[PDB]
């Protein structure tokens, strides 16, 4: 049972970046997939959540209107698309799964992924 | 100051059938029916099947000379739709289906 | 926002309580407090959810409660593996799930 | 090379579900064959957004 | 059918994901959705038991459905066909009817839970609040967060706000 | 069982033939019966679906029940008899039990509909009318055929007659 | 599920052995329990009919399960065995599910009876008594044994004590 | 699917008469049978109605105590008996069929019969 | 009693509306308005029942509605087969089912 | 306590009523009057239970009723074998089941 | 069919005594077993009752704390144990059966036993 993230890198401010999380060992149908970011030095910040079977999508007030989360249960993937990225969006991103029995969330973020680093610095690569 | 009592709804599209009305959208529903198969003839109780490719049970148990390509135990026998190699010399196999039933699984 | 003690220390074999509070409200079981553990440079681990429930791999010594309008995580008999950052997640709304500062 | 509890000419069925509609000819501990196409048990409440 | 879901409460809440039934409160400090932990937990347990009873009560034995008969045994083959079709018919009818009845039972169970929650709140408040019709109570007094979590727990304190409610009525 | 049919409403109306559930109004410009269109139509549709589910969920295949055996195949004949009698018992028990429970469901459904109609009217009128007896409301104001039709439609206006009702109460 | 047993009446009475659902009265002349004869008798008759329907609807013919086949008739032996275990699974699943559902029906029946008794007493007393919580009414007037027996018989006289109740309210 | 009426003719005022209506192509059990008359020049007038499976009978105020309607589902017939016929009862009579689902009348008089002419004139034949 | 317009005329291809009213009351869905057509010398046929329901043989051009305390039958694109007497039946009680005068 | 007539007698073929009352209260159907018969030197025999029900062996002539706040046992057509002591049992509580003095 | 009582005799005041009642022809499971005593000259007096399947035991105020009634449905036996017997407890004791349907007593003592005499006289046996 693991969640593996991909799609990190360097993006200029105002750009767009897409992160993908693929899960093995279980089915995405009976879980809610959320994205949690950790800035250097600061703490965790919950960003978005998707219950694909219930067709429900929830966003934090900080990333509302910019980020968009989608899920595909057949391919067992979850994608987060980030637009109008700001300098304060640089962080390590985690694809976490939360338990949902009978369509009801129990706030149990049991499994986390290693995470992917996203740097939104405007400096050029050296 | 207001306190409302209510219930949960979601954007789900799974419908269930009810004795009084059909196509009722519910928040969650489980499946009691299985429609999928892996598409392989896998082992039963940890024991592989006896696969007779171009032979049937008669040819395999009699020793057709085109059966030498083919286990000390098995859980079931698998014959192909093209397994036409059996009793090469014409004749009748007495109690053939009884033999096939006994040979279905051997320890 | 969520207020947490910035740093606390314990002596080996002793007990400690970590406190998570709201800036302006009260912490209730309806807020479903959760406690995560993070060794630096590693992925966070779910220790406690719903203030009293432990996953199938968390040691028994970890416990949780709600005391004095605050959420409490109790570590009894800490080893040296307990040196990590402890985070509290409080559920305020569907779109509002607040993580703590850390300890 | 597998381990399965129910075998049909087309393939293996691996589930705890009590009913199946893949094949009447089955070998092993198998779900009962029904001619149904959709047997869904309602678990949550009636969705009225 | 107890007339709650689609009855006097004509809508569901999509922002409430922590439970199945519960409350939406609006006071001076704020507004919000909260689930009824007890009723939701009991309902979840009961539905889990229901699903497990439907699934696990089916016992099966190692069977080898399918036999081979030669041309001179067309009667035993027909008898075997009869045995197979009869079983198929029985199981189809039983499965469809069991699902149809059980879905009814589940939906009325949820309706009953909503109605019972409404009744509990109403009998707690008595005349300290008034029923506006859509499942809500308007308080004749000032119920702060503490008073609200008292209502959502069964520990309302009618002879604490009785005088204020009488004055405001 | 809810308590309406045979409960607090102790009799039916032979003169109401246009529906199953309904109202009897009496005012200064006439008296008469009028069925509730929405509830009656919903009930008719649901009972139709119930009957169709009981009837059409039973599939049948071309069968030739009845086999011929000579005196030297008595064992196979007894096996055929066993199959036939076992199927007969299964189907008999299932049919009787299904009908017996289904009748309970239907009668309870009609009782629930009557209770819910009474509750709708009660919650509409509130204290503008009193509950005198066997599902009868006595108005504190003067409802004309427009007001009565509003009560039967779902669009009753409590603020409009509230003052007159308060004066007469 | 109605909400009486385990709901607003959170305890049973070991002292009421004369029936299933009843009253406990306390006045200046005595206190005691008393079963409701009509509801208890109806419930007893209905449960007797339910048990008799579950039992006596099973028809059985003289059967001779058990056949003998030699080593050259293994296929007919396996067919007989298949008939046997198929009947075994059908009957096991049917019996277990039937008992599981009938227990639900019975418990819901008892809960509905308790709720209906409470509703009958409530609608008879009206505002001559107050609901003091756990399924009990405090009279605003003086109920002697005759008044209580009238309440338990169904012939309560609201105009007779209305004036005293108004004075004490 | 048709309803055929019979039994019309000429009767003296104060007399009695009986019309019969036989239905072919359907069953009288799941329908309500009514009788509607059209006077010469005037409009239609509903007289009586019978729902046999429910055992219910309804009469208009104009014919109450004079007309009696009976039905027989086994033979698929419905009869109307007139007593003390007045001169204003001369009209063409129709045996109409109304839809009833689950014992509830839908007020749908969909099938009509050709009709029989009844004259209660006192003049000689 | 039921009041109907004694006579009305329309031009081919046009639309016409026939009204049916009570003498002293208001016509509602609970009165179950029904509309019949009778070519002179023939048996009446059922055009509309329950104010909006058409039998399986009636042309689509026939419709019904309730407007202004009256029951209305609307004919769109009247052909030459529409020259007939039109009757409205209103249900007031089990013993009282009133037919219109005719149009 | 329960008050009963200490002795009464009737001529053969006649009718008699035996009365059973409370010392201070009223006899109701909820008190479940029961009537037993005991020939001297023999075990008691149940005649009437629940005020109107007789077992499958009691003759029809034995009947019961509640009249005038008392419980009445009516014997119609007294034979010579009806000479015995008659007892009334009234149910007041689970722990209180009071037998009559006798007749 | 019948109830047979045993265990009577003569005991001294302040003594103890056990009476047993064995029933034949029916099952003790669906009945209540009561004990009724008749003093010489006086009338019947209900003492105690036991419903074993419901596990309910009822005692009169006169014999509360002195009498203890137990039952065994497997052996169809019902025992009554008397402690601190007084001189006023001399009587003929009857093991009586009361009808109970679906756990509800219907106040119908239909079958009575012959009875056993108990004397609590302090005089010695002659």
């Amino acid at each position: 049972e693991k969640l593996v993230e991909s799609g990190g890198g360097l993006v200029q401010p105002g750009g767009s970046l897409r992160l993908s999380c693929v899960g093995s060992g279980f089915t995405f149908s009976n879980y809610e997939i959320s994205w949690v970011r950790q800035a250097p030095g600061k703490g965790l910040e919950w960003l978005a959540g998707d219950y694909s079977r219930g067709g429900t999508t929830f966003y934090a007030d900080s990333v509302k209107g910019r980020f968009t989360i989608s899920s595909d249960n057949s391919q067992n993937t979850a994608d987060l698309q980030m637009n109008s990225l700001r300098t304060e969006d640089t962080a390590r991103y985690y694809c976490v799964r939360g338990v949902s029995v009978f369509g009801v969330l129990m706030m149990a973020m049991d499994l986390w992924g290693p995470g992917v680093e996203v740097v939104v610095s405007s400096a050029s690569t050296k | 100051d207001t306190l409302c009592i209510g219930y949960h709804a979601n954007n789900s599209t799974d419908t269930v059938d009810t004795v009084l009305e059909k196509n009722v959208t519910v928040t969650h529903s489980v499946n009691l029916l299985e429609d999928k198969h892996n598409g392989k003839l896998c082992k039963l109780r940890g024991v592989a099947p006896l696969h007779l490719g171009k032979c049937n049970i008669a040819g395999w148990i009699l020793g057709n000379p085109e059966c030498e390509s083919l286990a000390r135990s098995w859980s079931y026998i698998v014959e192909t739709s093209n397994s036409d190699n059996g009793t090469c010399y014409p004749g009748d196999f007495i109690n053939y289906e009884e033999l096939r039933e006994q040979l279905s699984s051997v320890s | 926002t969520v207020i947490q003690e910035p740093a606390m220390s314990v002596s080996p074999g002793g007990t400690v309580t970590l406190t998570c509070a709201f800036s302006s409200g009260s912490v209730t079981t309806s807020n479903y407090p959760s406690w995560f553990q993070q060794t630096p440079g590693q992925t966070p681990r779910l220790l406690i959810y719903r203030t009293n429930s432990r996953p199938s791999g968390v040691p028994t010594r970890f416990s949780g409660a709600i005391s004095g309008n605050k959420a409490d995580l109790i570590i009894t008999g800490a080893q040296a593996n307990d040196e990590a950052d402890y985070f509290c997640n409080l559920y305020k709304s569907s779109d509002n799930r607040i993580f703590g500062g850390g300890t | 090379d597998c381990n399965t509890t129910c075998q049909t000419p087309e393939g293996a069925i691996n589930t705890s579900l009590p009913f199946q509609n893949v094949h009447p000819i089955t070998i092993g501990k198998c779900p009962k064959y029904v001619k149904s196409t959709k047997l869904r048990l309602a678990t949550g409440l009636r969705n009225v957004p | 059918l107890f007339g709650a879901i689609a009855g006097f409460i004509e809508g569901g809440w999509t922002g409430m994901v922590d439970g199945w039934y519960g409350y939406h409160h609006q006071n001076e400090q704020g507004s919000g959705y909260a689930a009824d932990l007890k009723s939701t937990q009991n309902a979840i347990d009961k539905i889990t038991n229901k699903v497990n009873s439907v699934i696990e009560k089916m016992n099966t034995q190692f069977t080898a459905v399918g036999k081979e008969f030669n041309h001179l045994e067309k009667r035993i083959e027909n008898l075997n066909k009869k045995v197979d079709d009869g079983f198929l018919d029985i199981w189809t009818y039983n499965a469809e009817l069991l699902v149809l009845l059980e879905n009814e039972r589940t939906l009325d169970y949820h309706d009953s839970n909503v109605k019972n929650l409404y009744e509990k709140v109403r009998n707690q408040l008595k005349n300290n609040a008034k029923e506006i019709g859509n499942g809500c109570f308007e308080f004749y007094h000032k119920c702060d967060n503490t008073c609200m979590e008292s209502v959502k727990n069964g520990t309302y304190d009618y002879p604490k706000y009785s005088e204020e409610a009488k004055l405001n009525r």
